[PDB]
């Protein structure tokens, strides 16, 4: 999975 | 035409009947 | 000292637990009341002890315990006497407690089929509740208003059951039964009672004079949700005595 | 319903206050007599605490409900024996066979345990006295 | 303890006037 | 993550920014995806905290429609959206993240294996979804993914509402967290929809496609109340406590009745926490609304089994639960049953009550008495006395009578020690919540021919062989006995023992209590002094008092060996202070011939008790001084219905207030306890002790004790003067509790002249008060409490330099005039000038009006409260009429916009200032004075046009038409702010209440203007303006005000009835309104 946050950016999680 | 009787209030008595 | 009353009441609670074990819990046919003779003796001593200590409110509590035990043990005619002893000991100092004890006496008289005794006790209750609880210092205060509603409904059903002749028919009964008619006042006559219950009690006091048996059957099912179980028993006795009278033997 | 005879159907008990007194003496007598039917009597004789203790034999008879009389080892507990005494007093007995079976169970208990001996003496007293009942020899209804 | 103890000098007296 | 989880609560109340708090929230979302379930646990506990106590800034960003974007395996299969999405509020993403991570697979009716996610993480995730749904209920109705999954593996799409399948999971805490999710979902939907549930549900069903219905939750609550686990049962009745009143108020009231019926079985539970939660559940229920619902129900009375009676919920709750659990073996359960009973007395309904004949009238009183409340304003006897009459509510006296009778019956008939103790606790706390000397008819037993209640019954327990040995029940009985005897005084006082008492039947009771108190205080004195027993307080010859000494000796010995200095519940100290409190109360009925042979004994006992209870001992010393000097009570004693409550009584009260507008040597025995009180003051931090020592000295100065001989070298005044150095600098903690008592003591010390020198002087007291102002500490907390003693002295009851000190004091008050407590002092100044000098009253009234009116215009007054608005309304009656006479200052202070309408506080300050001007105009001036000056001053109706209101929400013709448009636009602003605003997120409970009170006040003005007959030109202007378009959409149409007012029927029926009255006063008789409010043929209590 991928996530974008306002205060971090474009982080990735193993799946 | 029912009323209460003078010698006992629980007895009814009749005027128009 | 005063701790003797604690010893005697704790002893009486032990004897009453023994009598409840035998008569209620085990339901022994071989029981003959020896623990209850002991309970009545120990509570009798503690009642007299509280009275010579000048504690009549504490003596009345022990009268209520014995009366409750006698009622629970199937002796309602005996329990009514000790409930009235409790009421008499309370009345000059706790009028509402006395009304509670008279209410239990009246319930016990109805269990004992002592309907004229019940009628007298409820009349005493309705007098005391107006005297101690219905003043401006006029409408009743909330606790007394609930007693007044109980007495009024019960007295009306007892008077419809018993139907007293002249001079047995007190001013207090004639005056209550006068309210349960209508003639000239529409353009609030319900008094302490809920208006729905008052119109059905009015209708019942009229249907019983007319012997209108199908109206009494109709009113009995309509009143069933509104009454207490004791009052539904009274209304059943009124309908029963109307369809098949007592004293005829046949 | 046989439990409710201590409370809801005890005349003038606080728990009877919702039942009108013209129904209480009728319903008591009906319940004692229904509890004597062969269909349900064997079950009704069993204390509910013995089912909480997991006793679970296979019932027989023509209806499928004929439980045996309770093993004497359960009746060594105070407040299991009281539950049983209440049922044998309230229902009485339906036959000579049931009198002899209930006498055998009370002697099997009789043989702080002094509490069980007092309960057994009071129970046997009540049992033998029940045969002094007059239009029918052992029927409280 | 107190400020009379700490200042090593006495408390007064209670009287009407 | 733990440090943040402790910090979050303190920042709900340089400051924490929105971007910081969004980064806390986004860190929390990130760390739920961690490889370690310890880190996931800490992140879900932080997310749970962040939703239970939201920071004010963050709460707005999480609920706004784009509020963040506008500024081992990870199990998420598809697109759940992002924290930064522009199309929906962040809580929609958050609920999907929690669901996909921890609870749902993407396949219908499959629970995530406990192999994959541990039950503690499932319980925390279910808790977080409930806490999010509480803030934003639309979150629950979402599809789990914004974009469908691979479709071959998932043939039907999954909703978030599948989390309710965890109701039958194996773990008790998972089932119970699911029950609490049902509970919070019901409450949130009903509150967010304003009970317009079908429209709100049909909208979310159209937006998300989800067919889930609120009625599907009630079977899950009913199921989990019957759970085998006591943990799940506690959580299920907690879920009922959260939603039962909202259900009863809704279109689902029948399910509300069903939940009330199904919780009553929990009274039999073996777990005490299920019993206390049941009691707290039942304590929330409005039995007036339940009585309405019961009267409406045909078949809830039948139950499952065709029952033949009438359900009787209130009787069963009061007797079979609440009073029954006063007999509970656990004292914690008795305490909660006693507390729950007090909360119930206002809420009970009974037939034939003269205040409310019908339960719809009983609810209409509750609705009306908050919002239709009028704007109003305008030798001390001990705790339990009440000389003056009072306007007691007959309905509340009846409820209290019926409750006290039930609890007294159980107390008399009690077979068991636990029920006796619980009934004494219940009666004692009722005697505090509903004092016997106010509610004397509620407490009446028929005993006096104002009352004494059951006092002899309580005194019989105090005379028992066992009851005194339970210290808690003995405390309650002493407090109750004193309260019952004190409430006799308005009837039984006389204008040889107890010579003041008059009703001689009470002297046995009073002597019995006084003798007993002196014995138990003597026992405590011996226990504290470490001395063994072996003269009215003597007890060595009484067997019951020797047993009480052993219990108290054992309780104190257990205390000597601990250091719990913060503990409130210490049973010896609680007992001792309760005996001293009741002795203090009884001394009001006493005389020197009752006390003069035992005052020496009591002062000996108080000296022993002082080091344990120094504050309550000082209260006794003061009461003994009132008995000696003769300053105590014993010595100083020389039909209605709906039209009435919803309109006519409010309106007659309003229109009357508009018309009243502008129309002995024993003293030396006390020295050691006075000197201990001085020494204690100088060695302690307890501000409640220090208050009491200053009250004692103020009394000794009033009793003409020579202070110069008491305080040798002024050591104590010197010490008291040095405290101001720490009070000003912010260093003296709890000083808000000591300032008014210091200033009272120093104003008394200004009059005395035992020495030829003055001790303090008013110039210093003014300088100390100005130091509290100049040092910058909060005015309402510190400076205002200092002014109140000074003003009352100098203006009521205080050489011509004094007039300059009065002018300096007025110069204090003008620096603080924004605070309503300073307007109260100006009412006291103005009335004291009016009686003495007409010209000084006129100058002050102009000096005040020339300051006040500019501040109203700029929203600088602290009048955002009904109390403050009431004080401003009385000040304008007490000002000299000349000061308000050329109405152009008033009209220039009205007819303003605020600097913004983006905040609730600014709109409330603005409308409060307008309502204060509007009342002065309609009371103190005629219509022609107002309308003629408006036409000359050149105001316009376009002042608050819809275009002006809308830009002020984002940030920053005839006189009769002008005035009428202004008031009609303010109605539209208030109706929008009541209907179109979210509780906690956008306004507080007190703000929602004050909006409704402002609207009730505004609509009452319009009713007076239209009905009184005096403002005919304004009535014609209103009748025209209600009967037009909004001048091309520049003003609110009557249709738009009615669309808002219809929406209030389910929530503010009293305000809607005032709006109906205005529609009649302008002849708006269109059946499109009236057929809908009256419900004409072509449930909810607030609709009825």
């Amino acid at each position: 999975y991928t996530a974008r946050y306002l205060t971090l950016g474009t982080l990735h999680y193993k799946c | 035409x029912t009323r209460h009787w003078q010698n006992n209030w629980w007895i009814l008595y009749h005027e128009f009947c | 000292g005063p701790g003797e009353a604690l010893a005697l009441t704790e002893a009486a609670r032990l004897f009453l637990r023994q009598e409840r074990d035998a008569r209620q819990r085990l339901v022994c046919p071989a029981a003959y009341g020896e623990p209850l003779q002991a309970a009545a003796s120990a509570l009798g001593a503690a009642v007299r002890l509280h009275l010579e200590l000048g504690q009549p409110a504490a003596a009345a509590a022990l009268c209520l315990e014995l009366a409750a035990a006698l009622r629970d043990l199937g002796q309602p005619a005996a329990a009514a006497g000790h409930f009235q002893r409790a009421a008499q000991l309370q009345l000059p100092q706790l009028p509402l407690a006395a009304l509670q004890a008279l209410g239990e006496a009246a319930s016990c008289q109805l269990l004992a089929r002592d309907y004229t005794g019940a009628l007298a006790v409820f009349t005493r209750m309705q007098r005391l509740a107006r005297e101690h609880g219905s003043h401006p210092v006029p409408a009743a205060l909330g606790a007394f208003s609930d007693v007044l509603v109980r007495c009024e409904v019960s007295r009306v059903l007892l008077l419809l059951l018993l139907q007293p002749p002249p001079a047995k028919l007190l001013p207090e009964h004639a005056q209550t039964l006068e309210k349960y008619s209508w003639e000239a006042f529409d353009s609030e006559s319900s008094g302490q009672l809920p208006e729905e219950l008052f119109l059905l009690l009015q209708s019942l006091v009229m249907a019983t004079h007319e012997k209108d048996t199908e109206a009494i059957k109709s009113l009995q099912v309509e009143m069933w949700p509104l009454l207490t179980a004791e009052q539904n028993h009274l209304l059943h006795l009124v309908l029963q005595e109307t369809i098949s009278p007592s004293g005829q033997g046949v | 319903m046989v439990e409710s005879l201590q409370s809801v159907l005890a005349l003038g008990h606080k728990r009877n206050s919702g039942v009108p007194a013209f129904l209480t003496p009728l319903l008591r007598n009906i319940i004692i007599s229904l509890a004597r039917l062969p269909l349900v009597n064997s079950y009704t004789r069993v204390p509910p605490l013995v089912w909480k203790l997991g006793w679970s034999p296979k019932p027989g008879g023509d209806f499928g409900t004929a439980f045996p009389e309770i093993p004497v080892e359960f009746l060594q507990e105070k407040e299991v024996f009281k539950e049983f005494i209440y049922r044998i007093n309230t229902l009485g007995w339906t036959s000579r066979t049931q009198f002899e079976e209930t006498w055998a169970t009370l002697l099997g208990v009789l043989v702080e345990r002094t509490q069980i001996n007092v309960l057994a003496v009071q129970a046997i007293t009540s049992l033998v006295l029940s045969a002094m009942t007059v239009p029918v020899a052992g029927n409280p209804a | 303890x107190d400020i009379w103890c700490e200042t090593n000098k006495q408390t007064g007296i209670l009287v009407l006037c | 993550l733990l440090t943040l989880r402790y910090l979050v609560p303190l920042l709900q109340q340089v400051s924490p920014s929105a971007e910081q708090l969004v980064q806390v929230y986004e860190l929390t979302l990130h760390h739920t995806q961690h490889q370690d379930h310890n880190v996931v646990t800490g992140a879900l506990e932080l997310l749970q905290q962040l939703f239970r106590t939201p920071p004010p800034e963050l709460l707005q960003t999480l609920t706004a429609v784009g509020g963040i974007g506008q500024l081992k395996p990870c199990r998420i299969k598809g697109d759940i959206g992002q924290s930064t999405d522009d199309d929906s509020a962040p809580l929609v993403h958050c609920v999907r993240l929690l669901s996909a991570s921890f609870l749902l697979t993407g396949g219908k009716n499959v629970l995530v294996p406990d192999r994959d996610v541990r039950v503690s993480v499932k319980a925390l995730a279910l808790s977080c979804v409930g806490a999010a749904v509480a803030l934003h209920p639309e979150s629950f109705f979402s599809k789990l993914y914004k974009v469908p999954l691979d479709t071959t593996e998932y043939p039907e799409e999954q909703y978030v509402s599948d989390i309710l399948n965890y109701i039958d999971h194996g773990d008790p805490q998972v089932r119970g967290a699911t029950a609490i999710l049902c509970g919070t979902l019901i409450c949130s939907i009903l509150s967010r929809s304003r009970f317009h549930v079908g429209d709100w549900m049909g909208t979310i069903r159209t937006l998300t496609g989800n067919t889930f219905s609120l009625a599907d939750c009630i079977p899950l609550l009913r199921k989990t109340l019957k759970d085998e686990s006591s943990v799940t049962c506690k959580l299920a009745c907690t879920a009922v406590r959260n939603c039962v009143m909202s259900l009863c108020s809704s279109s689902y009231s029948e399910l509300g009745l069903q939940l009330i019926i199904d919780v009553l079985t929990l009274r039999n539970s073996s777990y005490w926490l299920v019993r206390t939660e049941l009691l707290e559940t039942l304590a929330e229920i409005d039995f007036r609304l339940v009585s309405f619902l019961e009267a409406k129900a045909e078949n809830l009375h039948r139950g499952a089994h065709h029952y033949t009676g009438l359900l009787k919920l209130q009787e069963r709750v009061l007797n079979n639960v609440v009073i029954h659990l006063l007999g509970d073996e656990d004292p914690r359960v008795r305490h909660v049953a006693a507390a729950s009973l007090i909360r119930l007395v206002p809420k009970l309904f009974y037939k034939c009550d003269q205040g409310q004949a019908d339960p719809v009238v009983a609810v209409a009183r509750d609705q009306s008495s908050v919002y239709l409340k009028l704007l109003m304003h305008e030798t001390r006897i001990y705790r339990g006395y009440n000389l003056l009459p009072s306007i007691t509510d007959v309905t509340m006296e009846n409820n209290l009578s019926r409750v006290i009778a039930a609890v007294s019956h159980e107390l008399i008939t009690s077979t068991t020690r636990a029920l006796t103790f619980g009934c004494c606790e219940a009666l004692c706390l009722l005697s505090t919540a509903f004092p016997v000397c106010i509610w004397s008819l509620g407490w009446h037993c028929g005993v006096p021919p104002c009352t004494v209640g059951m006092a002899t019954m309580i005194l019989t327990l105090l005379s028992s062989a066992w009851f005194p040995l339970d210290l808690s029940a003995h405390q309650d009985a002493l407090i109750l006995a004193g309260n019952l005897l004190a409430a006799s005084a308005p009837k039984s006082l006389r204008s040889e023992v107890w010579p003041a008492l008059g009703d001689r039947a009470l002297v046995p009771m009073v002597e019995q209590l006084f003798s007993h108190l002196l014995k138990v205080i003597n026992i405590c004195a011996h226990v504290l002094d470490d001395v063994a027993p072996g003269s009215l307080g003597s007890f060595y010859h009484l067997p019951s008092y020797l047993k009480l000494h052993d219990v108290l000796k054992a309780t104190h010995a257990n205390y000597k060996v601990t250091l719990d200095l913060q503990n409130s519940t210490e049973k010896f100290g609680g007992f001792l202070r309760s005996a001293l409190d009741v002795l203090s109360q009884i001394l009001e009925l006493a005389t020197l011939q009752d006390i003069g042979k035992c005052v020496e004994e009591i002062l000996g006992y108080l000296k022993s008790c002082f080091s344990r209870e120094p504050m309550m001992a000082t209260v006794c010393v003061q009461q003994l001084l009132k008995t000696l000097f003769g300053t105590n009570l014993a010595s100083q004693f020389d039909r209605p219905g709906l039209y009435h409550y919803c309109f006519m009584a409010p309106y007659t009260h309003f229109t009357q207030a508009l018309a009243d507008a502008s129309l002995h040597n024993h003293i030396r025995l006390f020295e050691p306890l006075v000197i201990k009180a001085l020494k204690q003051y100088t060695t302690t931090t307890c501000v409640q002790l220090q208050k009491q020592v200053l009250d004692l000295l103020a009394q000794l100065v009033q009793l003409r004790v020579n202070y110069c001989l008491l305080d040798s070298d002024q050591v104590f005044i010197g010490f008291v003067l040095k405290q101001f150095e720490y009070i000003e600098v912010g260093q003296f903690r709890e000083s808000e509790a000591i300032i008014p008592n210091i200033f009272f003591f120093l104003v008394l010390l200004s009059y005395e002249r035992y020495h030829s020198k003055q001790i303090i002087g008013i110039p210093k007291i003014i300088q100390l008060c100005d130091g509290i102002m100049a040092s910058g500490r909060k005015a309402v907390t510190h400076a205002i409490p200092a002014l109140q003693p000074i003003v009352h002295d100098l203006f009521v009851l205080r050489g011509k330099e004094l007039e300059t000190q009065k002018e300096v004091v007025v110069s204090m008050l003008l620096r603080l005039i924004q605070y309503h407590q300073v307007l109260e002092m100006f009412i006291l100044v103005l009335q004291q000038c009016h009686k003495e000098n007409e010209d000084k009253w006129k100058r002050l009234s102009r000096q005040i009006a020339d300051i006040i009116l500019p501040m109203l215009a700029k929203q600088q007054m602290h009048i955002d409260s009904h109390e403050a608005l009431g004080v401003l309304n009385t000040l304008f009656e007490i000002l000299a009429p000349s000061s308000l006479r050329p109405v152009d200052m008033l009209l220039r202070s009205m007819f303003v916009t605020p600097n913004t309408m983006a905040s609730v506080s600014t709109v409330q300050l603005w409308i409060s200032g307008i309502l204060a001007i509007l009342r002065v105009l309609i009371s103190q001036s005629t219509e022609d004075i107002v309308l003629s000056r408006i036409q000359e001053l050149s105001f316009s109706p376009y002042l608050i046009s819809c275009t002006v209101i809308n830009r002020l929400r984002d940030g920053d013709n005839l006189p009769e038409e002008t005035f009428s448009r202004f008031l009609l636009q303010l109605v539209g602003i208030l109706l929008e702010d009541i209907v179109t605003k979210q509780l906690k997120v956008e306004m507080s409970e007190q703000q929602h209440t004050f909006y409704c009170q402002e609207l009730g006040t505004l609509l009452m003005c319009l009713i007076h203007i239209f009905k009184s007959g005096m403002f005919r030109r304004i009535t014609a202007a209103a009748t025209r303006l209600f009967r037009s378009d909004g001048c091309g959409g520049s003003f609110y149409t009557l249709d738009s005000l009615n669309l808002r007012a219809r929406s209030m029927i389910t929530t503010h029926p009293a305000l809607v009835l005032l709006w109906c009255q205005i529609l009649l006063l302008v002849n708006h008789t269109d059946y499109r309104w009236w057929a809908e409010v009256q419900q004409t043929p072509k449930g909810m209590c607030n609709r009825e």
